[PDB]
Order: C-alpha cells, then sequence, then structure tokens
C-alpha cells in the first residue's frame, strides 16, 4: 500500500 | 565591508547577511514577516522571519523566545527545520530585531484543501502532520495553532508543521489568540486545555479537506459557537457541568440540536473512490473524524489513538512515530514572566547562542 512521492502544486 | 545590509520591502526593513538576497514578501507568523530569499551560499531557497523588536512588550518578548527555543531544540521531519539565526544589532544593549531563517516548502495547505485529493495521499498527509504532533506533545509541548496557513507542503507529498509562537504548556495561565475556526470547545468556552486541543485543530483540517471549505466558519467567536453545536449538536449536560457559570449559562440557553452525523456531514460523495484494501475506506475516514471532532474534551481521541487509527496507521512507522522527543532546556518553564528589559536579555542570549 506505497506512499505517494508527488503532490500537484500546479 | 559591513555582513549585512538592508533591503526595503514595502514599508518594512529586512537587514540581512549578503549571503540572503532576492528577498520577496510571503506572509506572517504568529509574529512577523517571513519573506523567501536565495541563499546564495547554500545556493538554495528560504525563508526569512522578521521578529520586530521581539522584546517591545511582554507578550511579543515571550512568544519570541519560546519561537526561538522551540525552533531550535525540535528535530523531526514534519516540523518545519531551522537553518540560521542572527540579528544585524551589534550588542546586546544596541539590540532591537532578530531574523530566522526556515527551509522554504512549496505552498501551505490552503491549497490542498483546495483540489480533490485520493485517500492514500489525504490519509498520508494526516499521517505527517500527526507525527508532526506527536513529535510536539512527546515533549508536553502543545501547538494551540494548527491550521492551513501554519502546515506547508512539498510537491513529493512531504508536510511540515509550521510557526511556534503560540506553542506552550497545557492549562489556562488571551483566549482570542488562536484561530478563530479551529478553536477547540475549551478555548472557545474559556476553559483551559490539554494535548488533544491540537486534535481538535486536525479534525478542522481533516474536515476542511473533505469539505473544501471551511468547517465550521462562524463571524464572530460566540458565533463560532453555534456553528459548533450546529452541526455536532448540544453537548451533553454532563459536559455543561465544567463550564463557568457565567458561560455555562448562556450555553445552555443556546436552542439544542441533536446535530448531523457524520455520514451526514460528510456525505459519500465528497469522498474519492474507495481504496486499494480495505482500510482507506471512505467511511474509515468518517470513524475518525467522528473520533476527533469531539467537543467533550476527554472523550477525545488523542495523536497517539489517532496514529492508531485504521485510516491513518497504514503508514504506521515507529521511527517515525515513536521518535527521540525534543529535549528542551529546563530553566526554561513557558510562562514565567519578567521586566521588558529581562526579556530583552534572554532573547539576546538566545540569539547569541544561536549565532555561527
Amino acid at each position: 500500500p506505497k506512499r505517494p512521492t508527488t503532490l500537484n502544486l500546479f | 565591508d559591513n555582513n549585512f545590509y538592508s533591503v526595503e520591502i514595502g514599508d518594512s526593513t529586512f537587514t540581512v547577511l549578503k549571503r540572503y538576497q532576492n528577498l520577496k514578501p510571503i506572509g506572517s507568523g504568529a509574529q512577523g514577516i517571513v519573506c523567501a530569499a536565495y541563499d546564495a551560499i547554500l545556493e538554495r531557497n528560504v525563508a526569512i522571519k522578521k521578529l520586530s523588536r521581539p522584546f517591545q512588550n511582554q507578550t511579543h518578548a515571550k512568544r519570541a523566545y519560546r519561537e526561538l527555543v522551540l525552533m531550535k531544540c525540535v528535530n523531526h521531519k514534519n516540523i518545519i527545520g531551522l537553518l540560521n539565526v542572527f540579528t544585524p544589532q551589534k550588542s546586546l544593549e544596541e539590540f532591537q530585531d532578530v531574523y530566522i531563517v526556515m527551509e522554504l516548502m512549496d505552498a501551505n495547505l490552503s491549497q490542498v484543501i483546495q483540489m480533490e485529493l485520493d485517500h492514500e495521499r489525504m490519509s498520508y498527509l494526516l499521517y505527517q502532520m500527526l507525527c508532526g504532533i506527536k513529535h510536539l506533545h512527546s515533549a508536553g509541548i502543545i501547538h494551540r495553532d494548527l491550521k492551513p496557513s501554519n502546515i506547508v507542503v512539498k510537491s513529493d507529498c512531504t508536510l511540515k508543521i509550521l510557526d511556534f509562537g503560540l506553542a506552550r504548556t497545557a492549562g489556562t495561565s488571551t483566549p482570542y489568540v488562536v484561530t478563530r475556526y479551529y478553536r477547540a470547545p475549551e478555548v472557545i468556552l474559556g476553559m483551559g486545555y490539554k494535548e488533544n486541543v491540537d486534535i481538535w485543530s486536525v479534525g478542522c483540517i481533516m474536515g476542511e479537506m473533505i469539505k473544501g471549505g471551511v468547517l465550521f466558519p462562524g463571524t464572530d467567536h460566540i458565533d463560532q459557537w453555534n456553528k459548533v453545536i450546529e452541526q455536532l449538536g448540544t453537548p451533553s449536560p454532563e459536559f455543561m457541568k465544567k463550564l463557568q457559570p457565567t458561560v455555562r449559562t448562556y450555553v445552555e440557553n443556546r436552542p439544542k440540536y441533536a446535530g448531523y452525523s457524520f455520514e451526514k456531514l460528510f456525505p459519500d460523495v465528497l469522498f474519492p473512490a474507495d481504496s486499494e484494501h480495505n482500510k482507506l475506506k471512505a467511511s474509515q475516514a468518517r470513524d475518525l473524524l467522528s473520533k476527533m471532532l469531539v467537543i467533550d474534551a476527554s472523550k477525545r481521541i488523542s495523536v497517539d489513538e489517532a496514529l492508531q487509527h485504521p485510516y491513518i496507521n497504514v503508514w504506521y512507522d515507529p521511527s517515525e512515530a515513536e521518535a527521540p522527543p525534543p529535549k528542551i532546556p529546563d530553566k526554561q518553564l513557558d510562562e514565567r514572566e519578567h521586566t521588558i528589559e529581562e526579556w530583552k536579555e534572554l532573547i539576546y542570549k538566545e540569539v547569541m547562542d544561536l549565532e555561527h
């Protein structure tokens, strides 16, 4: 159940 | 050849080490701006927070100390990290303002509350927030002002808690210093506080993310309490009993509400697609919400409990959650009042200590 590593701050 | 230099930002002067250039205004702490800069040496963006003659007054002096002191001894990947402190003044006698350098994140939560996250992302962000918090608590310190403006993230999905001038240990000994919406009942109805007062803040934050808007608006400190009871419903007689009678009358006097359910407060509609595997359930979130957003301070879940909760613990890592506490130099116990002279004395030593 992997940690995310990216967060779209567009 | 002087080590500092000055720049006008509006009608604010920043006098900072030459290393730091291309300043840009960014915000406010409890006290201060707060200004982004290129640290030319380190070749990386920083935030420089100016505290203008912070000893100017009891309140200020006190907050400033804590801010400095906590900023110093705190170390956790979910607390915003210190990079440098200084004053451009050359003596204790001649001293007036302080500058703090912290890492610069990508944005504060504002922001995230805005886009529609997916469970894993949200859940994880909370997880972080909580670890960050549990760090602070693990040494007795309460944050008191957790709120999106005080929570920043990076685009790799990392998160840090921020701004400690507000932060102290429990109790009683103004009510209206913590951001109106994120005020726990204890704080609203002026009954002093304990750790999980933060947990309340976290509910409002988590809720806000899920709702896209502020959980309980409330136009004035008084209307605030309407927005709470409106939604959660009127607290038990049992609870009322604990209120200062003056408050207690007004409260008992409010119109009674049963209040909506969390399913109704927080329809499925709002949540994204449900988990990959079980635990990241739209309803699992609710169940957490239901244990955080609890009017009764002593019927309310803690960080530890919240880190255990099945919607958070999927990220659980002891090396992050049960980190070693921060050591606070014991002489400091965040309330002993002083003269503006003793304060200025204290801070300055404290800055002097911390200069390279």
